[PDB]
C-alpha cells in the first residue's frame, strides 16, 4: 500500500497508486491460477474457500476503476475553478463543485481512516455516488466548452487537440511532469526537454527550458542546444509561446553561421558537426552558388571553370560514399548520412547533362534552387517563378525520399497554384506517392504538415475548428481521403474555403470567418490539399462549387526503375545499373503473367518494404556477390501470399533473369526452429509436420518486416493455432506477447469507433479506440496484437489507411490523434478478400494458409494422442487400426463415387471428420466411465455406426440405399439378422451388446382434451432425433467441441415438435431452457438483449448461483437474417463469437474496453433446406453445430391413431362407423396427397403450400362434441348418425383445404 | 437518316419562318431587367459551368454592394432565413447554392416571398440547383428558368469566350504585336480541344471539363514572363526577343494536364500545341482559318465571317466521323419525343430451347490429363510435356476460367426457368434475368461481379455474346482436344493477352540463344506480312481491325467501311541493341481507355505524310468491332 498524492495544499490529501499496473496484472494470473486450480479434478476442499477470495478480487477491481475515473475527471477540473473570473460568471456549477468537493474529501478521509483499500472498496454507500458524480461532471464540462473555445483561440495548435485531453493539458499541476509527456501531439518531431531551476531571490526556483531533444527508438536520439532560453511562468499559454518564438530564432541564428561554415571549413567537417536539417540546407546553397559561377564564366567566355566545379562535385562523391556509408554509430546519424547520398546522386545526375548557358536558361530554371540572402539576412527557396521563405520548423533527420521526374511535374505544379493562392488536390490510383509527395514539399521547405483522416462519420464543425487552425498558424493540411465523407459537408466546406482564398487573395491581415462572430487573423504560408481517390464503392462527387478551387495532378504510374538505382545507391552497392533493369522486369512480369488472385499485390509498398529489409544484409560483414543476395530476398520476401499453383510459375520465372546463379538455401533462425518443437509437444493434441514449420516461419520472417499482417484462408485450417503458438515461442525467451480478439461486423462501425450523441449533443467513446488508447502506453511490457476476425468490407476498414500506412497515426472525428507505437501490432484473422480495393491490400502484408498444410488425418493423429493420455491401456492402437484405413480409403469414394448428387449441405470434408470424431467420442463415453475395454470387432462396429450417420446426416432416401449398398460392398458388417428392406440408418449399435435394433415407447396422453393437451406422440423419428442429439449434448467441452446442434428439414418436417419433445424432459432443478425465433430484420443489438436477459448476471466475476444449472439456447431458423448486399450477413456473427469464444463487448455508455463472460451455455438450431429461395449461413460458423436432416415421417397414418382411439372409447355405438373412422384417418391422407401433388404455386399463386399443419388442423376441427354429434334425434332429417358425422368430415375439409 | 437534322431545321424554317433557326444568347444585364423583387431566378446547370462569377460581377457593376451567400446543406436553414430578413428589411442580393439537396427549405421559401410580409425594393434572389425530381413545384410554378451549359458551336463557344474577359484584358496591352497574337493563339486553341469531344472515343478516351479557369492561369503566367522579360528590355528589336518553347511546355503539362488521366491524351495535347502555336510568330501566313488584324470590332467581325457548321478537317479529323456522330444524335432525338406518346410465357421456353445448345463442361480431372499427355513449341525440338511449356499453362489457365463461367450460365438458366415451370421461391436476381433476357441486354450476373469480373460484355442477349463465347471454346476445344498448335491465332478469344505475348518472349529466349540472351535484355518488335496469300519464331494473330487507312500504303479511307480487316502481323524479338517511324496502340474493346492497352506496334508506311499526320488522325488497331 504505497501511492501518489497530489498534493497537501488544502485540509484533506488526493492519491493515486502508481504500482496499479503490477496490481492488475498480478491479479489477473491471480484468478487464472484459481481456475486452473478449480478445474482440476482434485480441488474438493477449496471452493468455500476460493469462490470467496475471488469474489473480492473481482469485486474490488471494478470499484477501483470507477473509482480511479471519477479521479480523472476531478484532476482536471480543480485549476478551472481556482481561477475567481470563471468561478463568478458561473456560480450555479461553481458551487456544485463545492457540494461535489465536499463529497469528495468525505471519501478520501473515509479512506485514510481504514489504512487499507480492501475495507475501502468494501464499502457499499460509495458504489451509488461514484457515477453520479460521474454524470454531473459530464455536465460541468459541458458548461466548460464556451471557455474552452477562447482559451484555444489564444494559441493556434489547441486545434489539433481534443477536448479532454486539452483539460488535461491545461491541469498541469507542476512544472516538468505533467507536459512532459505530450509534446509529440503538441509540435512535429520534439520529445524531451531538459528543465534547469534557477533559483530567484525568495521565490521557489523556475524551471527553464535550455534544450531540446528528439527521440527515436530507445537510446538513439538528437540534442539541439539553446542560447536564448525559455522560461516557465504562470501561464501555459506564455511559455508554450515562448518555446516556439525562441526555437525559430535559435535556428535561424545557427543557420546563418552555418552558411559561412560550409564554405569555409570543408566537406566533412560540417556534415560531421551539423544536424541533418542544416547539413542538407548547406549542400543546396553550396551547390546553386558555385553551379551559378561557374555558368557566368562561361558567360565571360569559353571557360573550363564551369567543369571544374562539375568536376568538384563529382570529387565529393567518392568521399562521402566511401566512408561514411559502410560504418557508422546509431540509427539518427545513419538516416542522416543516406539523406545526403540520394541528394548528391541526383546532384550530380543533373549537373552532368545541365547544357544551360546561363541563369535565365530554363534548365537551370526547373530545380528548387536556394539562396540564402546576406544584405536582408534571410533564406529564400526558389522554383520557376515563385519564391517563400524557410519556416524554421526543427525536424530533425527524417526519410526523405528520391525525386523522378513525376516530382519535378508535382513539385512545379504546386508552386505555380500556391502562386495563385489555390490548394492542390493530386489524384490516381493507390500507391503512387500523392501523401508522401506533399509532405516532402512540406518538409523541404521547412514547413509542419498535418495529415489527418476524413470519414463519413464527420461533421462540418470540426473541420471549421482544423481550417481555422490552418489560417491561425502557418502549418498545412493534407486531407487524405477526402473524398469519403458526407455530401452536405462538403456543400458547407466549399463556402468555408471559398471564404478563406477570398481573404487570402487582397492580402488583408485581418478577416471574417462565416458562422463564427470573432475576427480572426491569418498568416500567409499556409495550403489546402486533398489527396481523393477516384472511384470505389462508397465514393461520392465533388458538387461543382468546390472543384474550382483546386487545380489537378494526374499521379497514375509513378516511376519505377529510378527510385530503384538510387536507393541502391543510396545503401551503397556497385552492380547498381543492371539490378535496377532486374527488379523492375521481374516484378512486371510477376504482375502480368501470373495467376489472378484477389489478394496478389506488386505495388510500390512491396518494392520500398524489399528496400529497407536489402540494407541490413549488405550491412552484414559478408562481401559476396550482390546479385545472390539480393535473389535470396526477393524470392524469401515474395513467397508467402502465393498459392499452391503459382509457386512453380514464379520460381521458374526466376530462373530465367539470374542464370548464372543455381540455387541458394534460405538463412534459417535457429533459436526459434529448435523451440517449436518443444511446445508442440507441450501440449496434449498437437501433431508437428513440416508445412507448420514452414507457415509459422514465414509468419515470423513477414512480423519481424512489416506494420500489419493477414491471415489468409479457408476454414478449419489452423489459423488461429499459429498464432498461439507463434506467441508462446516468442514469450518463451523473454520479450512477452498478449493477443486481444475482435469481431467488427457483430457491432455497428458507429460504436466501433464511437459517435457524437445523438440527444444529447455529447460524445460517446468508441470500443476499437479503447482499446488502442490502452494499448499504446509505453512504459509496459507486453507486445499487443490486435486481432480483428471477421469479414473484410470497405466501409469500417478503409478508414484505417493513416494507421497502416507510413503516418502510422490514428485520426478521429472527435479531433482526436494518437500516435503509435513499436508495442504494438494489428493481425486479421479473415478467410479472404472479396471486398477489398487495393488502396488496402497493398498497405498491410499477408500470409495464406491452404487446405492442405493440415491435412484432416493430422487432426486425427491428435485426437488419437490424446486418448493414449489416461485411457492408454490399448484403445488408441485398437480403435484406430480400423480407422486409418477405414477413413483414408473411404472418405473419397462418397462425395462423386457414387452419385450423391443432393448433398443439401455443400460443405469441405473435414467438417465431417470433426464431426464423427466428436460423436465417436460420446459413443465410447459409456465404457470409458465404467472403466471397460472392449474387444476389436465391437470397436469396429461403433465405428460404422458412429459415421453412417454424421456423413450420412445430409442426403435423401435414394441417396441413402446407395450409400448402404457401397457399405455392403466395402465396408464391416452392418445389421443382417433381418435387414428386410430396412437401411442401416434404421438401426443402431447397442450398449449392452452387439446388436442392431429399434423401436418408439409406448405412450398415450394425459386426461386433457386441448390439442395442447394432445402435445406430441411417441414417434419413431423423435426418438432417432433424441438418440442422436443426447450423445453430443453429453459431451463435456472437449477440444474441437461446441456442445451445439443442428437439424435440417423442410418447412413443417417437426423442427419444433421433435426439439420441444426433448426440451419437455429436461429436469428444471438442474437444468432450464430458453426459446428464440428470427426473422430479416433482427439485429445484433436485439440478440445481445435477448442473450443478456437470458443470464441476468456476468457468470464470469465469480456470480449467477441461479445461472449455475445449466441453460439451453434454442433458435428454429438461422438462415432468415438480412444478407447484406456484398454476401456477408451481419446477425450471426455475434452468435459466432459467442459459440467459438463466449462473450462479447459491452454497449452501455458507461465502459466499452471490456467483455462479458459465459462459463457456461448449450446451443442448438434448426435450418430449411438451404438452396435456391433459402438463404444460406456463413461457411465459417458451419464447422461448429452438427447437422444432418430431419426428413418427412413416412407413417402419418401411425401419428393420429390414438387420438382417434381415446375420442372412440366414449360412445361404443359404432358397430360399423369404427372401420369408417378408420378409412377417414387413412381418406384424409389420400386426399392430402391427390391434392398435394395436383396443384402447386406459381408467383400468381404463389402462397399454394401444403405441409402436415393443415391434417392437424383438419383434425382439431373434427374433434369437438363428445356428445353432440349423438343428438340427432331433435333432427333426424333422414339422418343416420354416421350421416352427421360424414358432413362434418365434409364441411371440416371443405374449411381447411377449399378456402385459400 | 443521317442528314435528319439538319433538315429538321429546313422545314421548320420553311412552315414557322427562318427566324426560330437562329441563335439567341443572353445578355445577363438584359436579364437582370426581367426580374422584379417579388421573383427570382433559379438556374438549371450543368457540369463545367457556372455563372456565379459573372453574377456577383453585375452586383459589383450596377448594384454597389457585394451579394451575400448561403450554401445549402445541413444546418443552414436559420442562417439564410435571418440573412434573408436582413435582404428583406434592407434591399441587399442573396445568392443561395446547392438546392438539389436539403428540400426542405425549398417549400418555406415559397410562403415567405409573398405580399403579406412586406419586402423593401431592390431585394432580388438568386436559386441554383440541379436535377433532383421529388423536388416539389410550389417554385417551379412561379420563378424565372434559366440554363447555362457552354455554348455548342465552334464559333458559339469562340464568341462566348469573347464576351468573358475583354475589352481591358485586350485593352491593356503596351504591346499591339506579340502577345496579342499570343492571346488569339490560346483562345483558339481552347476553342478547338474543348470541342474535340464531339466524336467521342476517337477525339478523347474520356469526358474532361476544361473551363476557363486554366485560361486565365496560362494568361497570368504569360503576363508575368513578358512583363519581367520586358523589364530588362531598354529597345525592342522587333516588339520582343522571347524564346518561347517554355510556354509550349507550361501549357501543355501544368495548366491543362490537371484533368487528364490517360497517358495517351498526353503526347495528343503536345502534338496540338506543336500544329498550333508553329514554334513561331510568323507575322505572315495564312492559319490551316484566317489571321487576324489588331482591332476590337475587328474580332468581332472575324467570328461574324465564321462558318456555322465546319467540317472535321478543321481539326485534322477525317470527314467520316461526321457520320456515326449524326446517326446516334438522330438515334437519340425521336427517341424523346416517342416516349410522349399515349412476360412469363415463350421466351422462357426460347431459353429453355437454348440451353440445350450450349457446350458441356470439361471436367478437370480430364483436362488435367489432356493437357499434361501432349505440349511443346515445336515437336522437333521438345518431347511432349506439361508445365514446363508456356503455352501449355495458358492452356490450362484459360480452360479454367472458361469453365468458370460456363457452370454459372447454365445454372442460372435453369434455375431461372426451375421458378415458374420447376418450384423455388422467387428470388429478386431471377427476375432482373427475365426482364434481362427479354430484352437485348444480358443480365449483369454474367458480366460485372461487386468489384468487377468483366468476362465478355457485348450487346446482345444471344446475337453475339452467347456466339462469341461458343467461338472461343471452339478454338479452346480444338486446341485442346487435338491437342496441335494451329496457325492464325485468334487474339479476341483470350481472357489475357498479354500473358500470351510475354509467353512468347520467354519461349523465344529459352528456345535460341540459350545463355546468349538473357530475359531482360530482349526487346519487342513487329513486321506487317504485307501479303494476302501464304513455324519460325513469332506468331500470326487472326482478326485485328484498323480504323481509317490501308495496311500499307496508307490513304484516306472512303465514305463507307469505317472499320477494315489487319493482315497477317507477324512478331519479332530481338536482344536490344543487337524518327520516321509511328508507333500504334492495340485496344481490346472499342471504348479506348488505359485499360486493354494490350501493346504498342510500330508501323512505318509514310511517305510524305509525317506521322504527327497521323497522331493527330488517331488512327489505332482496335480488336473487336462494336
Ligand atoms: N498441431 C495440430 N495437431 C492436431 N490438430 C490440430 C493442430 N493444430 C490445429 N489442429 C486442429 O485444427 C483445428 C483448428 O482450427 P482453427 O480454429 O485454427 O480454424 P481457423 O484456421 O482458425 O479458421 P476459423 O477461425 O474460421 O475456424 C482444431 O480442430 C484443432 O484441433
Ligand atoms: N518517388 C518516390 N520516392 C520514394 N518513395 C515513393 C515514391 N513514390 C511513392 N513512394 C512510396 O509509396 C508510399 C506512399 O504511397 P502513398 O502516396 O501513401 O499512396 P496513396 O497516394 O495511394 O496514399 C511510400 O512508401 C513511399 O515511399
Ligand atoms: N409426434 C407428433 N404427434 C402429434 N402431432 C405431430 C407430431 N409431430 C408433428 N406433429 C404435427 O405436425 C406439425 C409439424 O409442424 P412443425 O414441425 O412445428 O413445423 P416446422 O417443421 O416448420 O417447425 C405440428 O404442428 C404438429 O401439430
Amino acid at each position: 500500500f504505497q501511492f501518489g498524492i497530489w498534493g497537501k495544499r488544502d485540509v484533506p490529501c488526493m492519491l493515486n497508486g502508481l504500482i496499479v499496473g503490477t496490481i492488475l496484472e498480478r491479479l489477473e494470473e491471480d484468478q487464472l491460477q484459481l481456475s486452473t486450480f478449480n478445474s482440476q479434478r482434485h480441488v474438493t476442499p477449496f471452493k468455500a474457500e476460493v469462490e470467496n477470495l475471488i469474489r473480492t478480487f473481482s469485486d474490488v477491481n471494478d470499484t477501483l476503476d470507477m473509482w480511479v475515473k471519477v479521479q480523472k475527471l476531478w484532476t482536471s477540473l480543480e485549476p478551472v475553478f481556482t481561477g475567481g473570473d470563471i468561478a463568478r460568471q458561473m456560480p450555479l456549477q461553481a458551487k456544485q463543485f463545492q457540494g461535489i468537493d465536499k463529497n469528495w474529501m468525505k471519501i478520501m478521509e473515509k479512506a485514510v481512516e481504514t489504512k487499507k483499500v480492501i475495507p475501502c472498496c468494501q464499502n457499499d454507500m460509495l458504489k451509488d455516488f461514484l457515477p453520479d458524480l460521474n454524470r454531473k461532471l459530464e455536465d460541468c464540462q459541458k458548461m466548460l466548452e464556451a471557455y474552452l473555445e477562447g482559451k484555444r483561440k489564444k494559441f493556434p495548435r489547441f486545434y489539433f487537440v481534443s477536448n479532454p485531453t486539452l483539460l488535461k493539458i491545461l491541469s498541469q499541476g507542476s512544472e516538468p511532469t505533467s507536459i512532459q509527456e505530450d509534446f509529440e501531439k503538441l509540435f512535429d518531431a520534439i520529445t524531451k526537454v531538459t528543465f534547469e531551476s534557477a533559483k530567484d531571490k525568495k521565490n521557489p526556483a523556475l524551471k527553464q527550458i535550455t534544450q531540446i531533444q528528439q527521440v527515436i527508438g530507445r537510446n538513439e536520439e538528437n540534442i539541439s542546444l539553446t542560447g536564448y532560453y525559455v522560461k516557465c511562468e504562470g501561464n501555459i499559454e506564455d511559455w508554450l509561446k515562448k518555446l516556439e518564438q525562441n526555437m525559430q530564432q535559435t535556428l535561424k541564428d545557427i543557420a546563418s553561421a552555418a552558411a559561412q561554415q560550409v564554405f569555409q571549413v570543408g566537406l566533412k567537417e560540417f556534415v560531421s558537426s551539423q544536424a541533418s536539417q542544416i547539413a542538407l540546407l548547406g549542400l543546396q546553397i553550396l551547390w546553386t552558388s558555385k553551379v551559378n559561377e561557374g555558368l557566368e564564366r562561361l558567360s565571360r567566355n569559353e571557360r573550363n571553370a564551369m567543369d571544374i566545379k562539375r568536376n568538384e562535385i563529382k570529387e565529393h562523391m567518392n568521399i562521402l560514399s566511401s566512408m561514411c556509408l559502410e560504418d557508422l554509430n546509431g540509427a539518427v546519424e545513419r538516416t542522416k548520412v543516406e539523406t545526403l547520398v540520394t541528394i548528391q546522386v541526383h546532384q550530380k545526375d543533373i549537373s552532368m547533362d545541365l547544357k544551360c548557358k546561363d541563369v535565365n536558361d530554363f534548365e537551370w530554371q526547373k530545380q528548387t534552387r536556394i539562396a540564402w540572402k546576406t544584405d536582408i539576412d534571410e533564406c529564400i527557396i526558389s522554383i520557376t517563378d515563385w519564391d517563400s521563405p524557410y519556416s524554421y520548423e526543427f525536424l530533425g533527420a527524417k526519410e526523405r525520399l528520391c525525386i523522378t521526374p513525376l516530382t519535378d511535374r508535382c513539385y512545379i505544379t504546386l508552386a505555380q497554384a500556391m502562386s495563385m493562392y489555390y490548394g492542390g488536390a493530386p489524384a490516381g490510383p493507390a500507391g503512387t506517392g500523392k501523401t508522401e509527395t506533399v509532405k516532402d514539399l512540406g518538409r523541404t521547405l521547412g514547413v509542419f504538415v498535418v495529415v489527418t483522416n476524413c470519414s463519413d462519420q464527420h461533421r462540418y464543425r470540426d473541420m471549421a475548428k482544423i481550417f481555422k487552425g490552418l489560417v491561425q498558424s502557418g502549418l498545412w493540411g493534407c486531407f487524405d481521403e477526402f473524398n469519403r465523407i458526407d455530401l452536405e459537408v462538403l456543400s458547407v466546406v466549399a463556402m468555408q474555403v471559398e471564404s478563406i482564398t477570398t481573404a487570402r487573395k487582397q492580402h488583408m491581415k485581418k478577416f471574417m470567418f462565416p458562422e463564427e462572430e470573432i475576427e480572426i487573423e491569418l498568416i500567409p504560408t499556409v495550403s489546402y490539399f486533398i489527396t481523393m481517390n477516384p472511384g470505389y464503392a462508397g465514393r461520392q462527387e465533388l458538387p461543382e462549387n468546390l472543384k474550382v478551387l483546386f487545380r489537378g495532378v494526374s499521379m497514375m504510374v509513378p516511376d519505377r526503375e529510378i527510385i530503384i538505382k538510387v536507393k541502391l545507391a543510396s545503401v551503397g552497392y556497385l552492380q547498381i545499373d543492371l539490378l535496377a533493369k532486374k527488379f523492375n522486369v521481374l516484378y512486371r512480369l510477376c504482375e502480368e503473367q501470373l495467376s489472378k488472385q484477389r489478394h496478389y499485390d506488386f505495388g510500390l509498398r512491396n518494392i520500398l518494404s524489399v528496400l529497407r529489409t536489402a540494407g541490413n544484409t549488405k550491412r552484414q560483414e559478408i562481401k559476396s556477390d550482390e546479385e545472390m543476395l539480393l535473389m535470396r530476398s526477393l524470392r524469401d520476401m515474395n513467397l508467402s501470399k502465393l498459392v499452391a499453383d503459382d509457386i512453380p510459375l514464379f520460381n521458374g520465372l526466376l530462373a530465367d533473369i539470374f542464370p548464372k546463379l543455381k540455387e541458394v538455401p534460405k538463412k534459417l533462425y535457429p533459436d526459434v526452429e529448435k523451440k517449436i518443437p518443444e511446445e508442440i509437444n507441450a501440449e496434449s493434441y498437437l501433431i508437428n509436420t513440416p508445412s507448420f514449420q514452414l507457415k509459422i516461419i514465414q509468419l515470423y520472417e513477414t512480423c519481424l518486416v512489416r506494420h500489419g499482417f493477414m491471415l489468409v484462408g479457408p476454414t478449419g485450417s489452423g489459423k488461429s493455432t499459429i498464432m498461439k503458438i507463434l506467441t508462446e515461442v516468442l514469450t518463451k525467451l523473454g520479450s512477452p506477447h498478449k493477443i486481444v480478439i475482435m469481431n467488427p461486423k457483430a457491432i455497428t462501425a458507429e460504436q466501433m469507433y464511437g459517435v457524437k450523441s445523438e440527444i444529447s449533443d455529447d460524445w460517446i467513446p468508441g470500443v476499437f479506440s479503447t482499446i488502442w488508447a490502452k494499448s499504446n502506453n509505453r512504459a509496459l511490457k507486453h507486445t499487443t496484437w490486435i486481432t480483428c476476425d471477421g469479414p473484410v468490407d470497405a466501409i469500417w476498414i478503409e478508414n484505417l489507411n493513416t494507421v497502416l500506412d507510413d503516418n502510422k497515426i490514428l485520426t478521429l472525428a472527435n479531433g482526436e490523434r494518437i500516435a503509435m507505437t513499436e508495442n504494438c501490432k494489428v493481425v486479421f484473422e479473415v478467410e479472404n478478400l472479396n471486398n477489398a480495393s487495393p488502396a488496402t491490400v497493398s498497405r498491410c502484408g499477408q500470409v495464406y494458409v491452404s487446405p492442405t498444410d493440415l491435412g484432416y488425418e493430422a487432426v486425427i493423429e491428435g485426437w488419437i494422442r490424446n486418448r493414449k493420455a489416461s485411457g492408454r491401456a490399448e484403445e488408441s492402437d485398437k480403435l484406430g487400426n480400423i480407422l486409418r484405413k477405414y477413413l483414408i480409403n473411404m472418405r473419397f469414394i462418397e462425395l462423386q463415387s457414387k452419385e450423391c448428387k443432393e448433398p443439401m449441405m455443400d460443405t469441405s470434408p473435414v467438417i465431417s471428420v470433426i464431426n464423427i470424431l466428436n460423436l465417436l467420442t460420446g459413443c465410447l463415453q459409456y465404457f470409458v466411465q465404467t472403466q471397460r475395454t472392449l474387444s476389436e470387432q465391437e470397436y469396429e462396429k461403433f465405428i460404422v455406426y458412429s459415421m453412417a450417420w454424421a456423413i450420412g446426416g445430409i442426403y435423401e432416401a435414394q441417396d441413402r440405399v446407395r450409400f448402404h449398398e457401397l457399405l455392403l460392398a466395402k465396408n464391416a458388417p452392418i445389421p443382417q439378422k433381418g435387414k428386410e428392406n430396412e437401411t442401416v440408418f434404421d438401426y443402431y449399435v447397442s450398449q449392452d451388446y452387439l446388436d442392431w435394433k429399434i423401436c418408439s415407447p409406448e405412450e398415450w396422453v394425459p386426461p386433457q382434451s386441448l390439442q395442447f393437451s394432445q402435445l406430441l406422440l411417441p414417434t419413431l423419428d423423435s426418438f432417432r432425433a433424441e438418440m442422436l442429439l443426447n450423445f453430443i449434448l453429453t459431451q463435456p467441452k472437449s477440444h474441437t467441441c461446441s456442445n451445439s446442434a443442428l437439424l435440417i428439414g423442410g418447412s413443417g418436417t417437426a423442427k419444433t415438435s421433435s426439439v420441444l419433445l426433448y426440451c419437455n424432459k429436461f429436469d428444471p432443478q438442474k437444468m432450464l431452457f430458453k426459446r428464440t425465433n428470427f426473422s430479416s430484420a433482427t439485429s445484433p443489438f436485439m440478440f445481445q438483449s435477448t442473450i443478456e436477459a437470458e443470464c441476468d448476471f456476468k457468470v464470469g466475476k465469480e456470480f449467477a448461483p441461479p445461472g449455475n444449472k445449466m441453460m439451453t439456447i434454442f433458435i428454429d431458423d438461422m438462415s432468415m437474417p438480412f444478407v447484406n448486399k456484398w454476401g456477408d450477413q451481419i446477425t450471426l456473427e455475434l452468435v459466432r463469437q459467442l459459440i467459438e469464444t463466449g462473450g462479447f463487448y459491452m454497449l452501455d455508455k458507461t465502459q466499452r474496453g471490456n467483455q462479458r463472460k459465459m462459463k457456461n451455455l448449450q446451443y442448438i438450431g434448426a435450418m430449411n433446406h438451404p438452396g435456391g429461395g433459402r438463404n444460406d449461413i456463413p461457411n465459417r460458423l458451419k464447422r461448429q453445430f452438427f447437422i444432418f436432416n430431419m426428413i418427412l415421417p413416412l407413417s402419418i397414418e401411425g401419428i393420429y391413431g390414438p387420438i382417434i382411439k381415446h375420442m372412440f372409447k366414449q360412445k361404443y355405438f359404432s358397430d360399423s362407423t369404427y372401420k369408417v373412422i378408420e378409412s377417414l384417418t387413412s381418406a384424409t391422407i389420400a386426399l392430402w396427397n391427390k391434392v398435394k401433388s395436383t396443384m402447386l404455386p406459381t408467383p400468381a399463386k404463389f402462397h399454394y403450400v401444403f405441409n402436415m399443419r393443415e391434417l392437424s388442423r383438419i383434425f382439431k376441427g373434427i374433434l369437438t362434441c363428445k356428445k353432440d354429434t349423438i343428438n340427432d334425434a331433435p333432427k333426424s332429417m333422414k339422418i343416420k348418425p354416421e350421416l352427421f358425422l360424414v358432413g362434418l368430415w365434409r364441411h371440416e375439409a371443405e374449411r381447411v383445404l377449399a378456402d385459400k | 437518316n443521317d442528314r435528319t437534322l439538319i433538315a429538321t431545321q429546313n422545314f421548320i424554317s420553311n412552315v414557322l419562318g427562318k427566324e426560330f433557326t437562329d441563335p439567341i444568347s443572353y445578355p445577363i444585364e438584359g436579364i437582370w431587367q426581367e426580374s422584379s423583387n417579388m421573383d427570382p431566378v433559379l438556374f438549371l446547370l450543368s457540369a463545367g459551368a457556372d455563372p456565379t462569377s459573372s453574377i456577383d460581377e453585375l452586383a459589383k457593376k450596377k448594384k454597389k454592394f457585394p451579394c451575400e451567400k448561403v450554401s445549402m446543406g445541413e444546418g443552414q436553414e436559420r442562417v439564410a432565413r435571418q440573412v434573408i430578413m436582413k435582404g428583406f428589411v434592407e434591399g441587399g442580393w442573396v445568392i443561395l447554392q446547392n438546392c438539389h439537396l436539403g428540400l426542405k427549405f425549398m417549400e418555406e421559401i415559397e410562403t415567405l416571398v409573398s405580399p403579406i410580409n412586406q419586402i423593401h425594393e431592390d431585394f432580388r434572389l438568386w436559386i441554383t440547383c440541379e436535377q433532383h425530381p421529388k423536388f416539389p413545384l410550389g417554385l417551379l410554378q412561379k420563378t424565372l428558368k434559366v440554363t447555362n451549359e457552354p455554348p455548342k458551336g465552334l464559333k458559339a463557344g469562340l464568341y462566348k469566350t469573347f464576351t468573358t474577359i475583354i475589352t481591358q484584358e485586350f485593352i491593356d496591352k503596351v504591346d499591339h504585336s506579340n502577345w496579342r497574337s499570343l492571346i488569339f493563339t490560346i483562345c483558339f486553341l481552347h476553342s478547338i480541344v474543348i470541342e474535340r469531344k464531339k466524336f467521342g472515343p476517337l477525339g478523347w478516351c474520356v469526358p474532361y471539363e476544361y473551363n476557363y479557369s486554366d485560361l486565365e492561369a496560362s494568361l497570368l503566367y504569360i503576363e508575368k514572363y513578358l512583363t519581367n522579360l520586358m523589364s530588362t528590355p531598354q529597345p525592342n528589336s522587333h516588339n520582343l526577343p522571347i524564346s518561347m518553347n517554355v510556354v509550349r511546355y507550361m501549357i501543355c503539362e501544368v495548366q491543362y494536364g490537371g484533368r487528364i488521366t490517360d497517358d495517351l491524351d498526353r503526347e495528343l495535347f503536345i502534338t496540338y500545341g506543336e500544329t498550333y502555336l508553329k514554334d513561331g510568330i510568323f507575322g505572315n501566313d495564312y492559319f490551316f482559318p484566317q489571321n487576324p488584324s489588331a482591332e476590337l470590332i475587328k474580332y468581332q467581325e472575324y467570328i461574324a465571317k465564321v462558318p456555322t457548321v465546319d467540317n472535321p478537317e478543321v481539326f485534322g479529323l477525317h470527314s467520316n466521323a461526321d457520320l456515326t456522330f449524326r446517326l446516334k444524335e438522330s438515334k437519340e432525338m425521336i427517341n424523346t419525343v416517342m416516349e410522349t406518346r399515349p412476360r412469363e410465357e415463350i421466351v422462357q421456353d426460347k431459353a429453355k430451347d437454348m440451353l440445350k445448345n450450349l457446350p458441356p463442361d470439361y471436367n478437370d480431372v480430364e483436362v488435367r490429363e489432356l493437357v499434361s499427355k501432349l505440349g511443346g513449341p515445336n515437336p522437333k525440338t521438345s518431347t511432349e510435356r506439361g508445365m514446363t511449356v508456356p503455352l501449355n499453362i495458358f492452356l490450362y489457365q484459360e480452360v479454367t476460367r472458361m469453365q468458370r463461367v460456363i457452370g454459372l450460365v447454365r445454372k442460372t438458366l435453369q434455375d431461372t426457368i426451375l421458378a415458374i415451370d420447376g418450384q423455388i421461391i422467387m428470388t429478386p436476381e431471377i427476375l432482373e434475368a427475365i426482364n434481362a433476357i427479354y430484352d437485348a441486354k444480358v443480365p449483369n450476373s454474367w458480366l460485372y461481379d461487386p468489384s468487377g469480373a468483366e468476362i465478355s460484355w457485348l450487346l446482345p442477349n444471344l446475337g453475339s455474346w452467347s456466339t462469341s463465347l461458343s467461338d472461343r471454346n471452339k478454338q479452346l476445344n480444338d486446341w485442346l482436344r487435338s491437342g496441335q498448335r494451329p496457325i492464325l491465332f485468334w487474339l479476341t478469344g483470350f481472357f489475357n493477352p498479354q500473358g500470351f505475348l510475354t509467353g512468347m518472349k520467354q519461349e523465344v529466349t529459352r528456345n535460341h540463344k540459350k545463355e546468349a540472351w538473357s530475359l531482360d535484355d530482349v526487346v519487342y518488335s513487329t513486321t506487317v506480312k504485307e501479303r494476302e496469300k501464304e513455324p519460325a519464331e513469332g506468331v500470326y494473330i487472326k482478326g485485328l481491325y484498323l480504323e481509317g487507312c490501308k495496311w500499307s500504303k496508307n490513304g484516306l479511307d472512303d465514305s463507307d467501311p469505317k472499320k477494315i480487316f489487319a493482315d497477317l502481323p507477324i512478331l519479332h524479338v530481338s536482344a536490344i541493341n543487337k524518327s520516321n517511324t509511328y508507333l500504334c496502340p492495340v485496344y481490346k474493346y472499342p471504348k479506348r481507355t488505359d485499360k486493354y492497352l494490350i501493346f504498342r506496334v510500330g508501323l512505318p508506311c509514310e511517305g510524305s505524310n509525317n506521322p504527327s499526320h497521323w497522331k493527330l488522325r488517331g488512327v489505332a488497331l482496335l480488336c473487336s468491332t462494336e
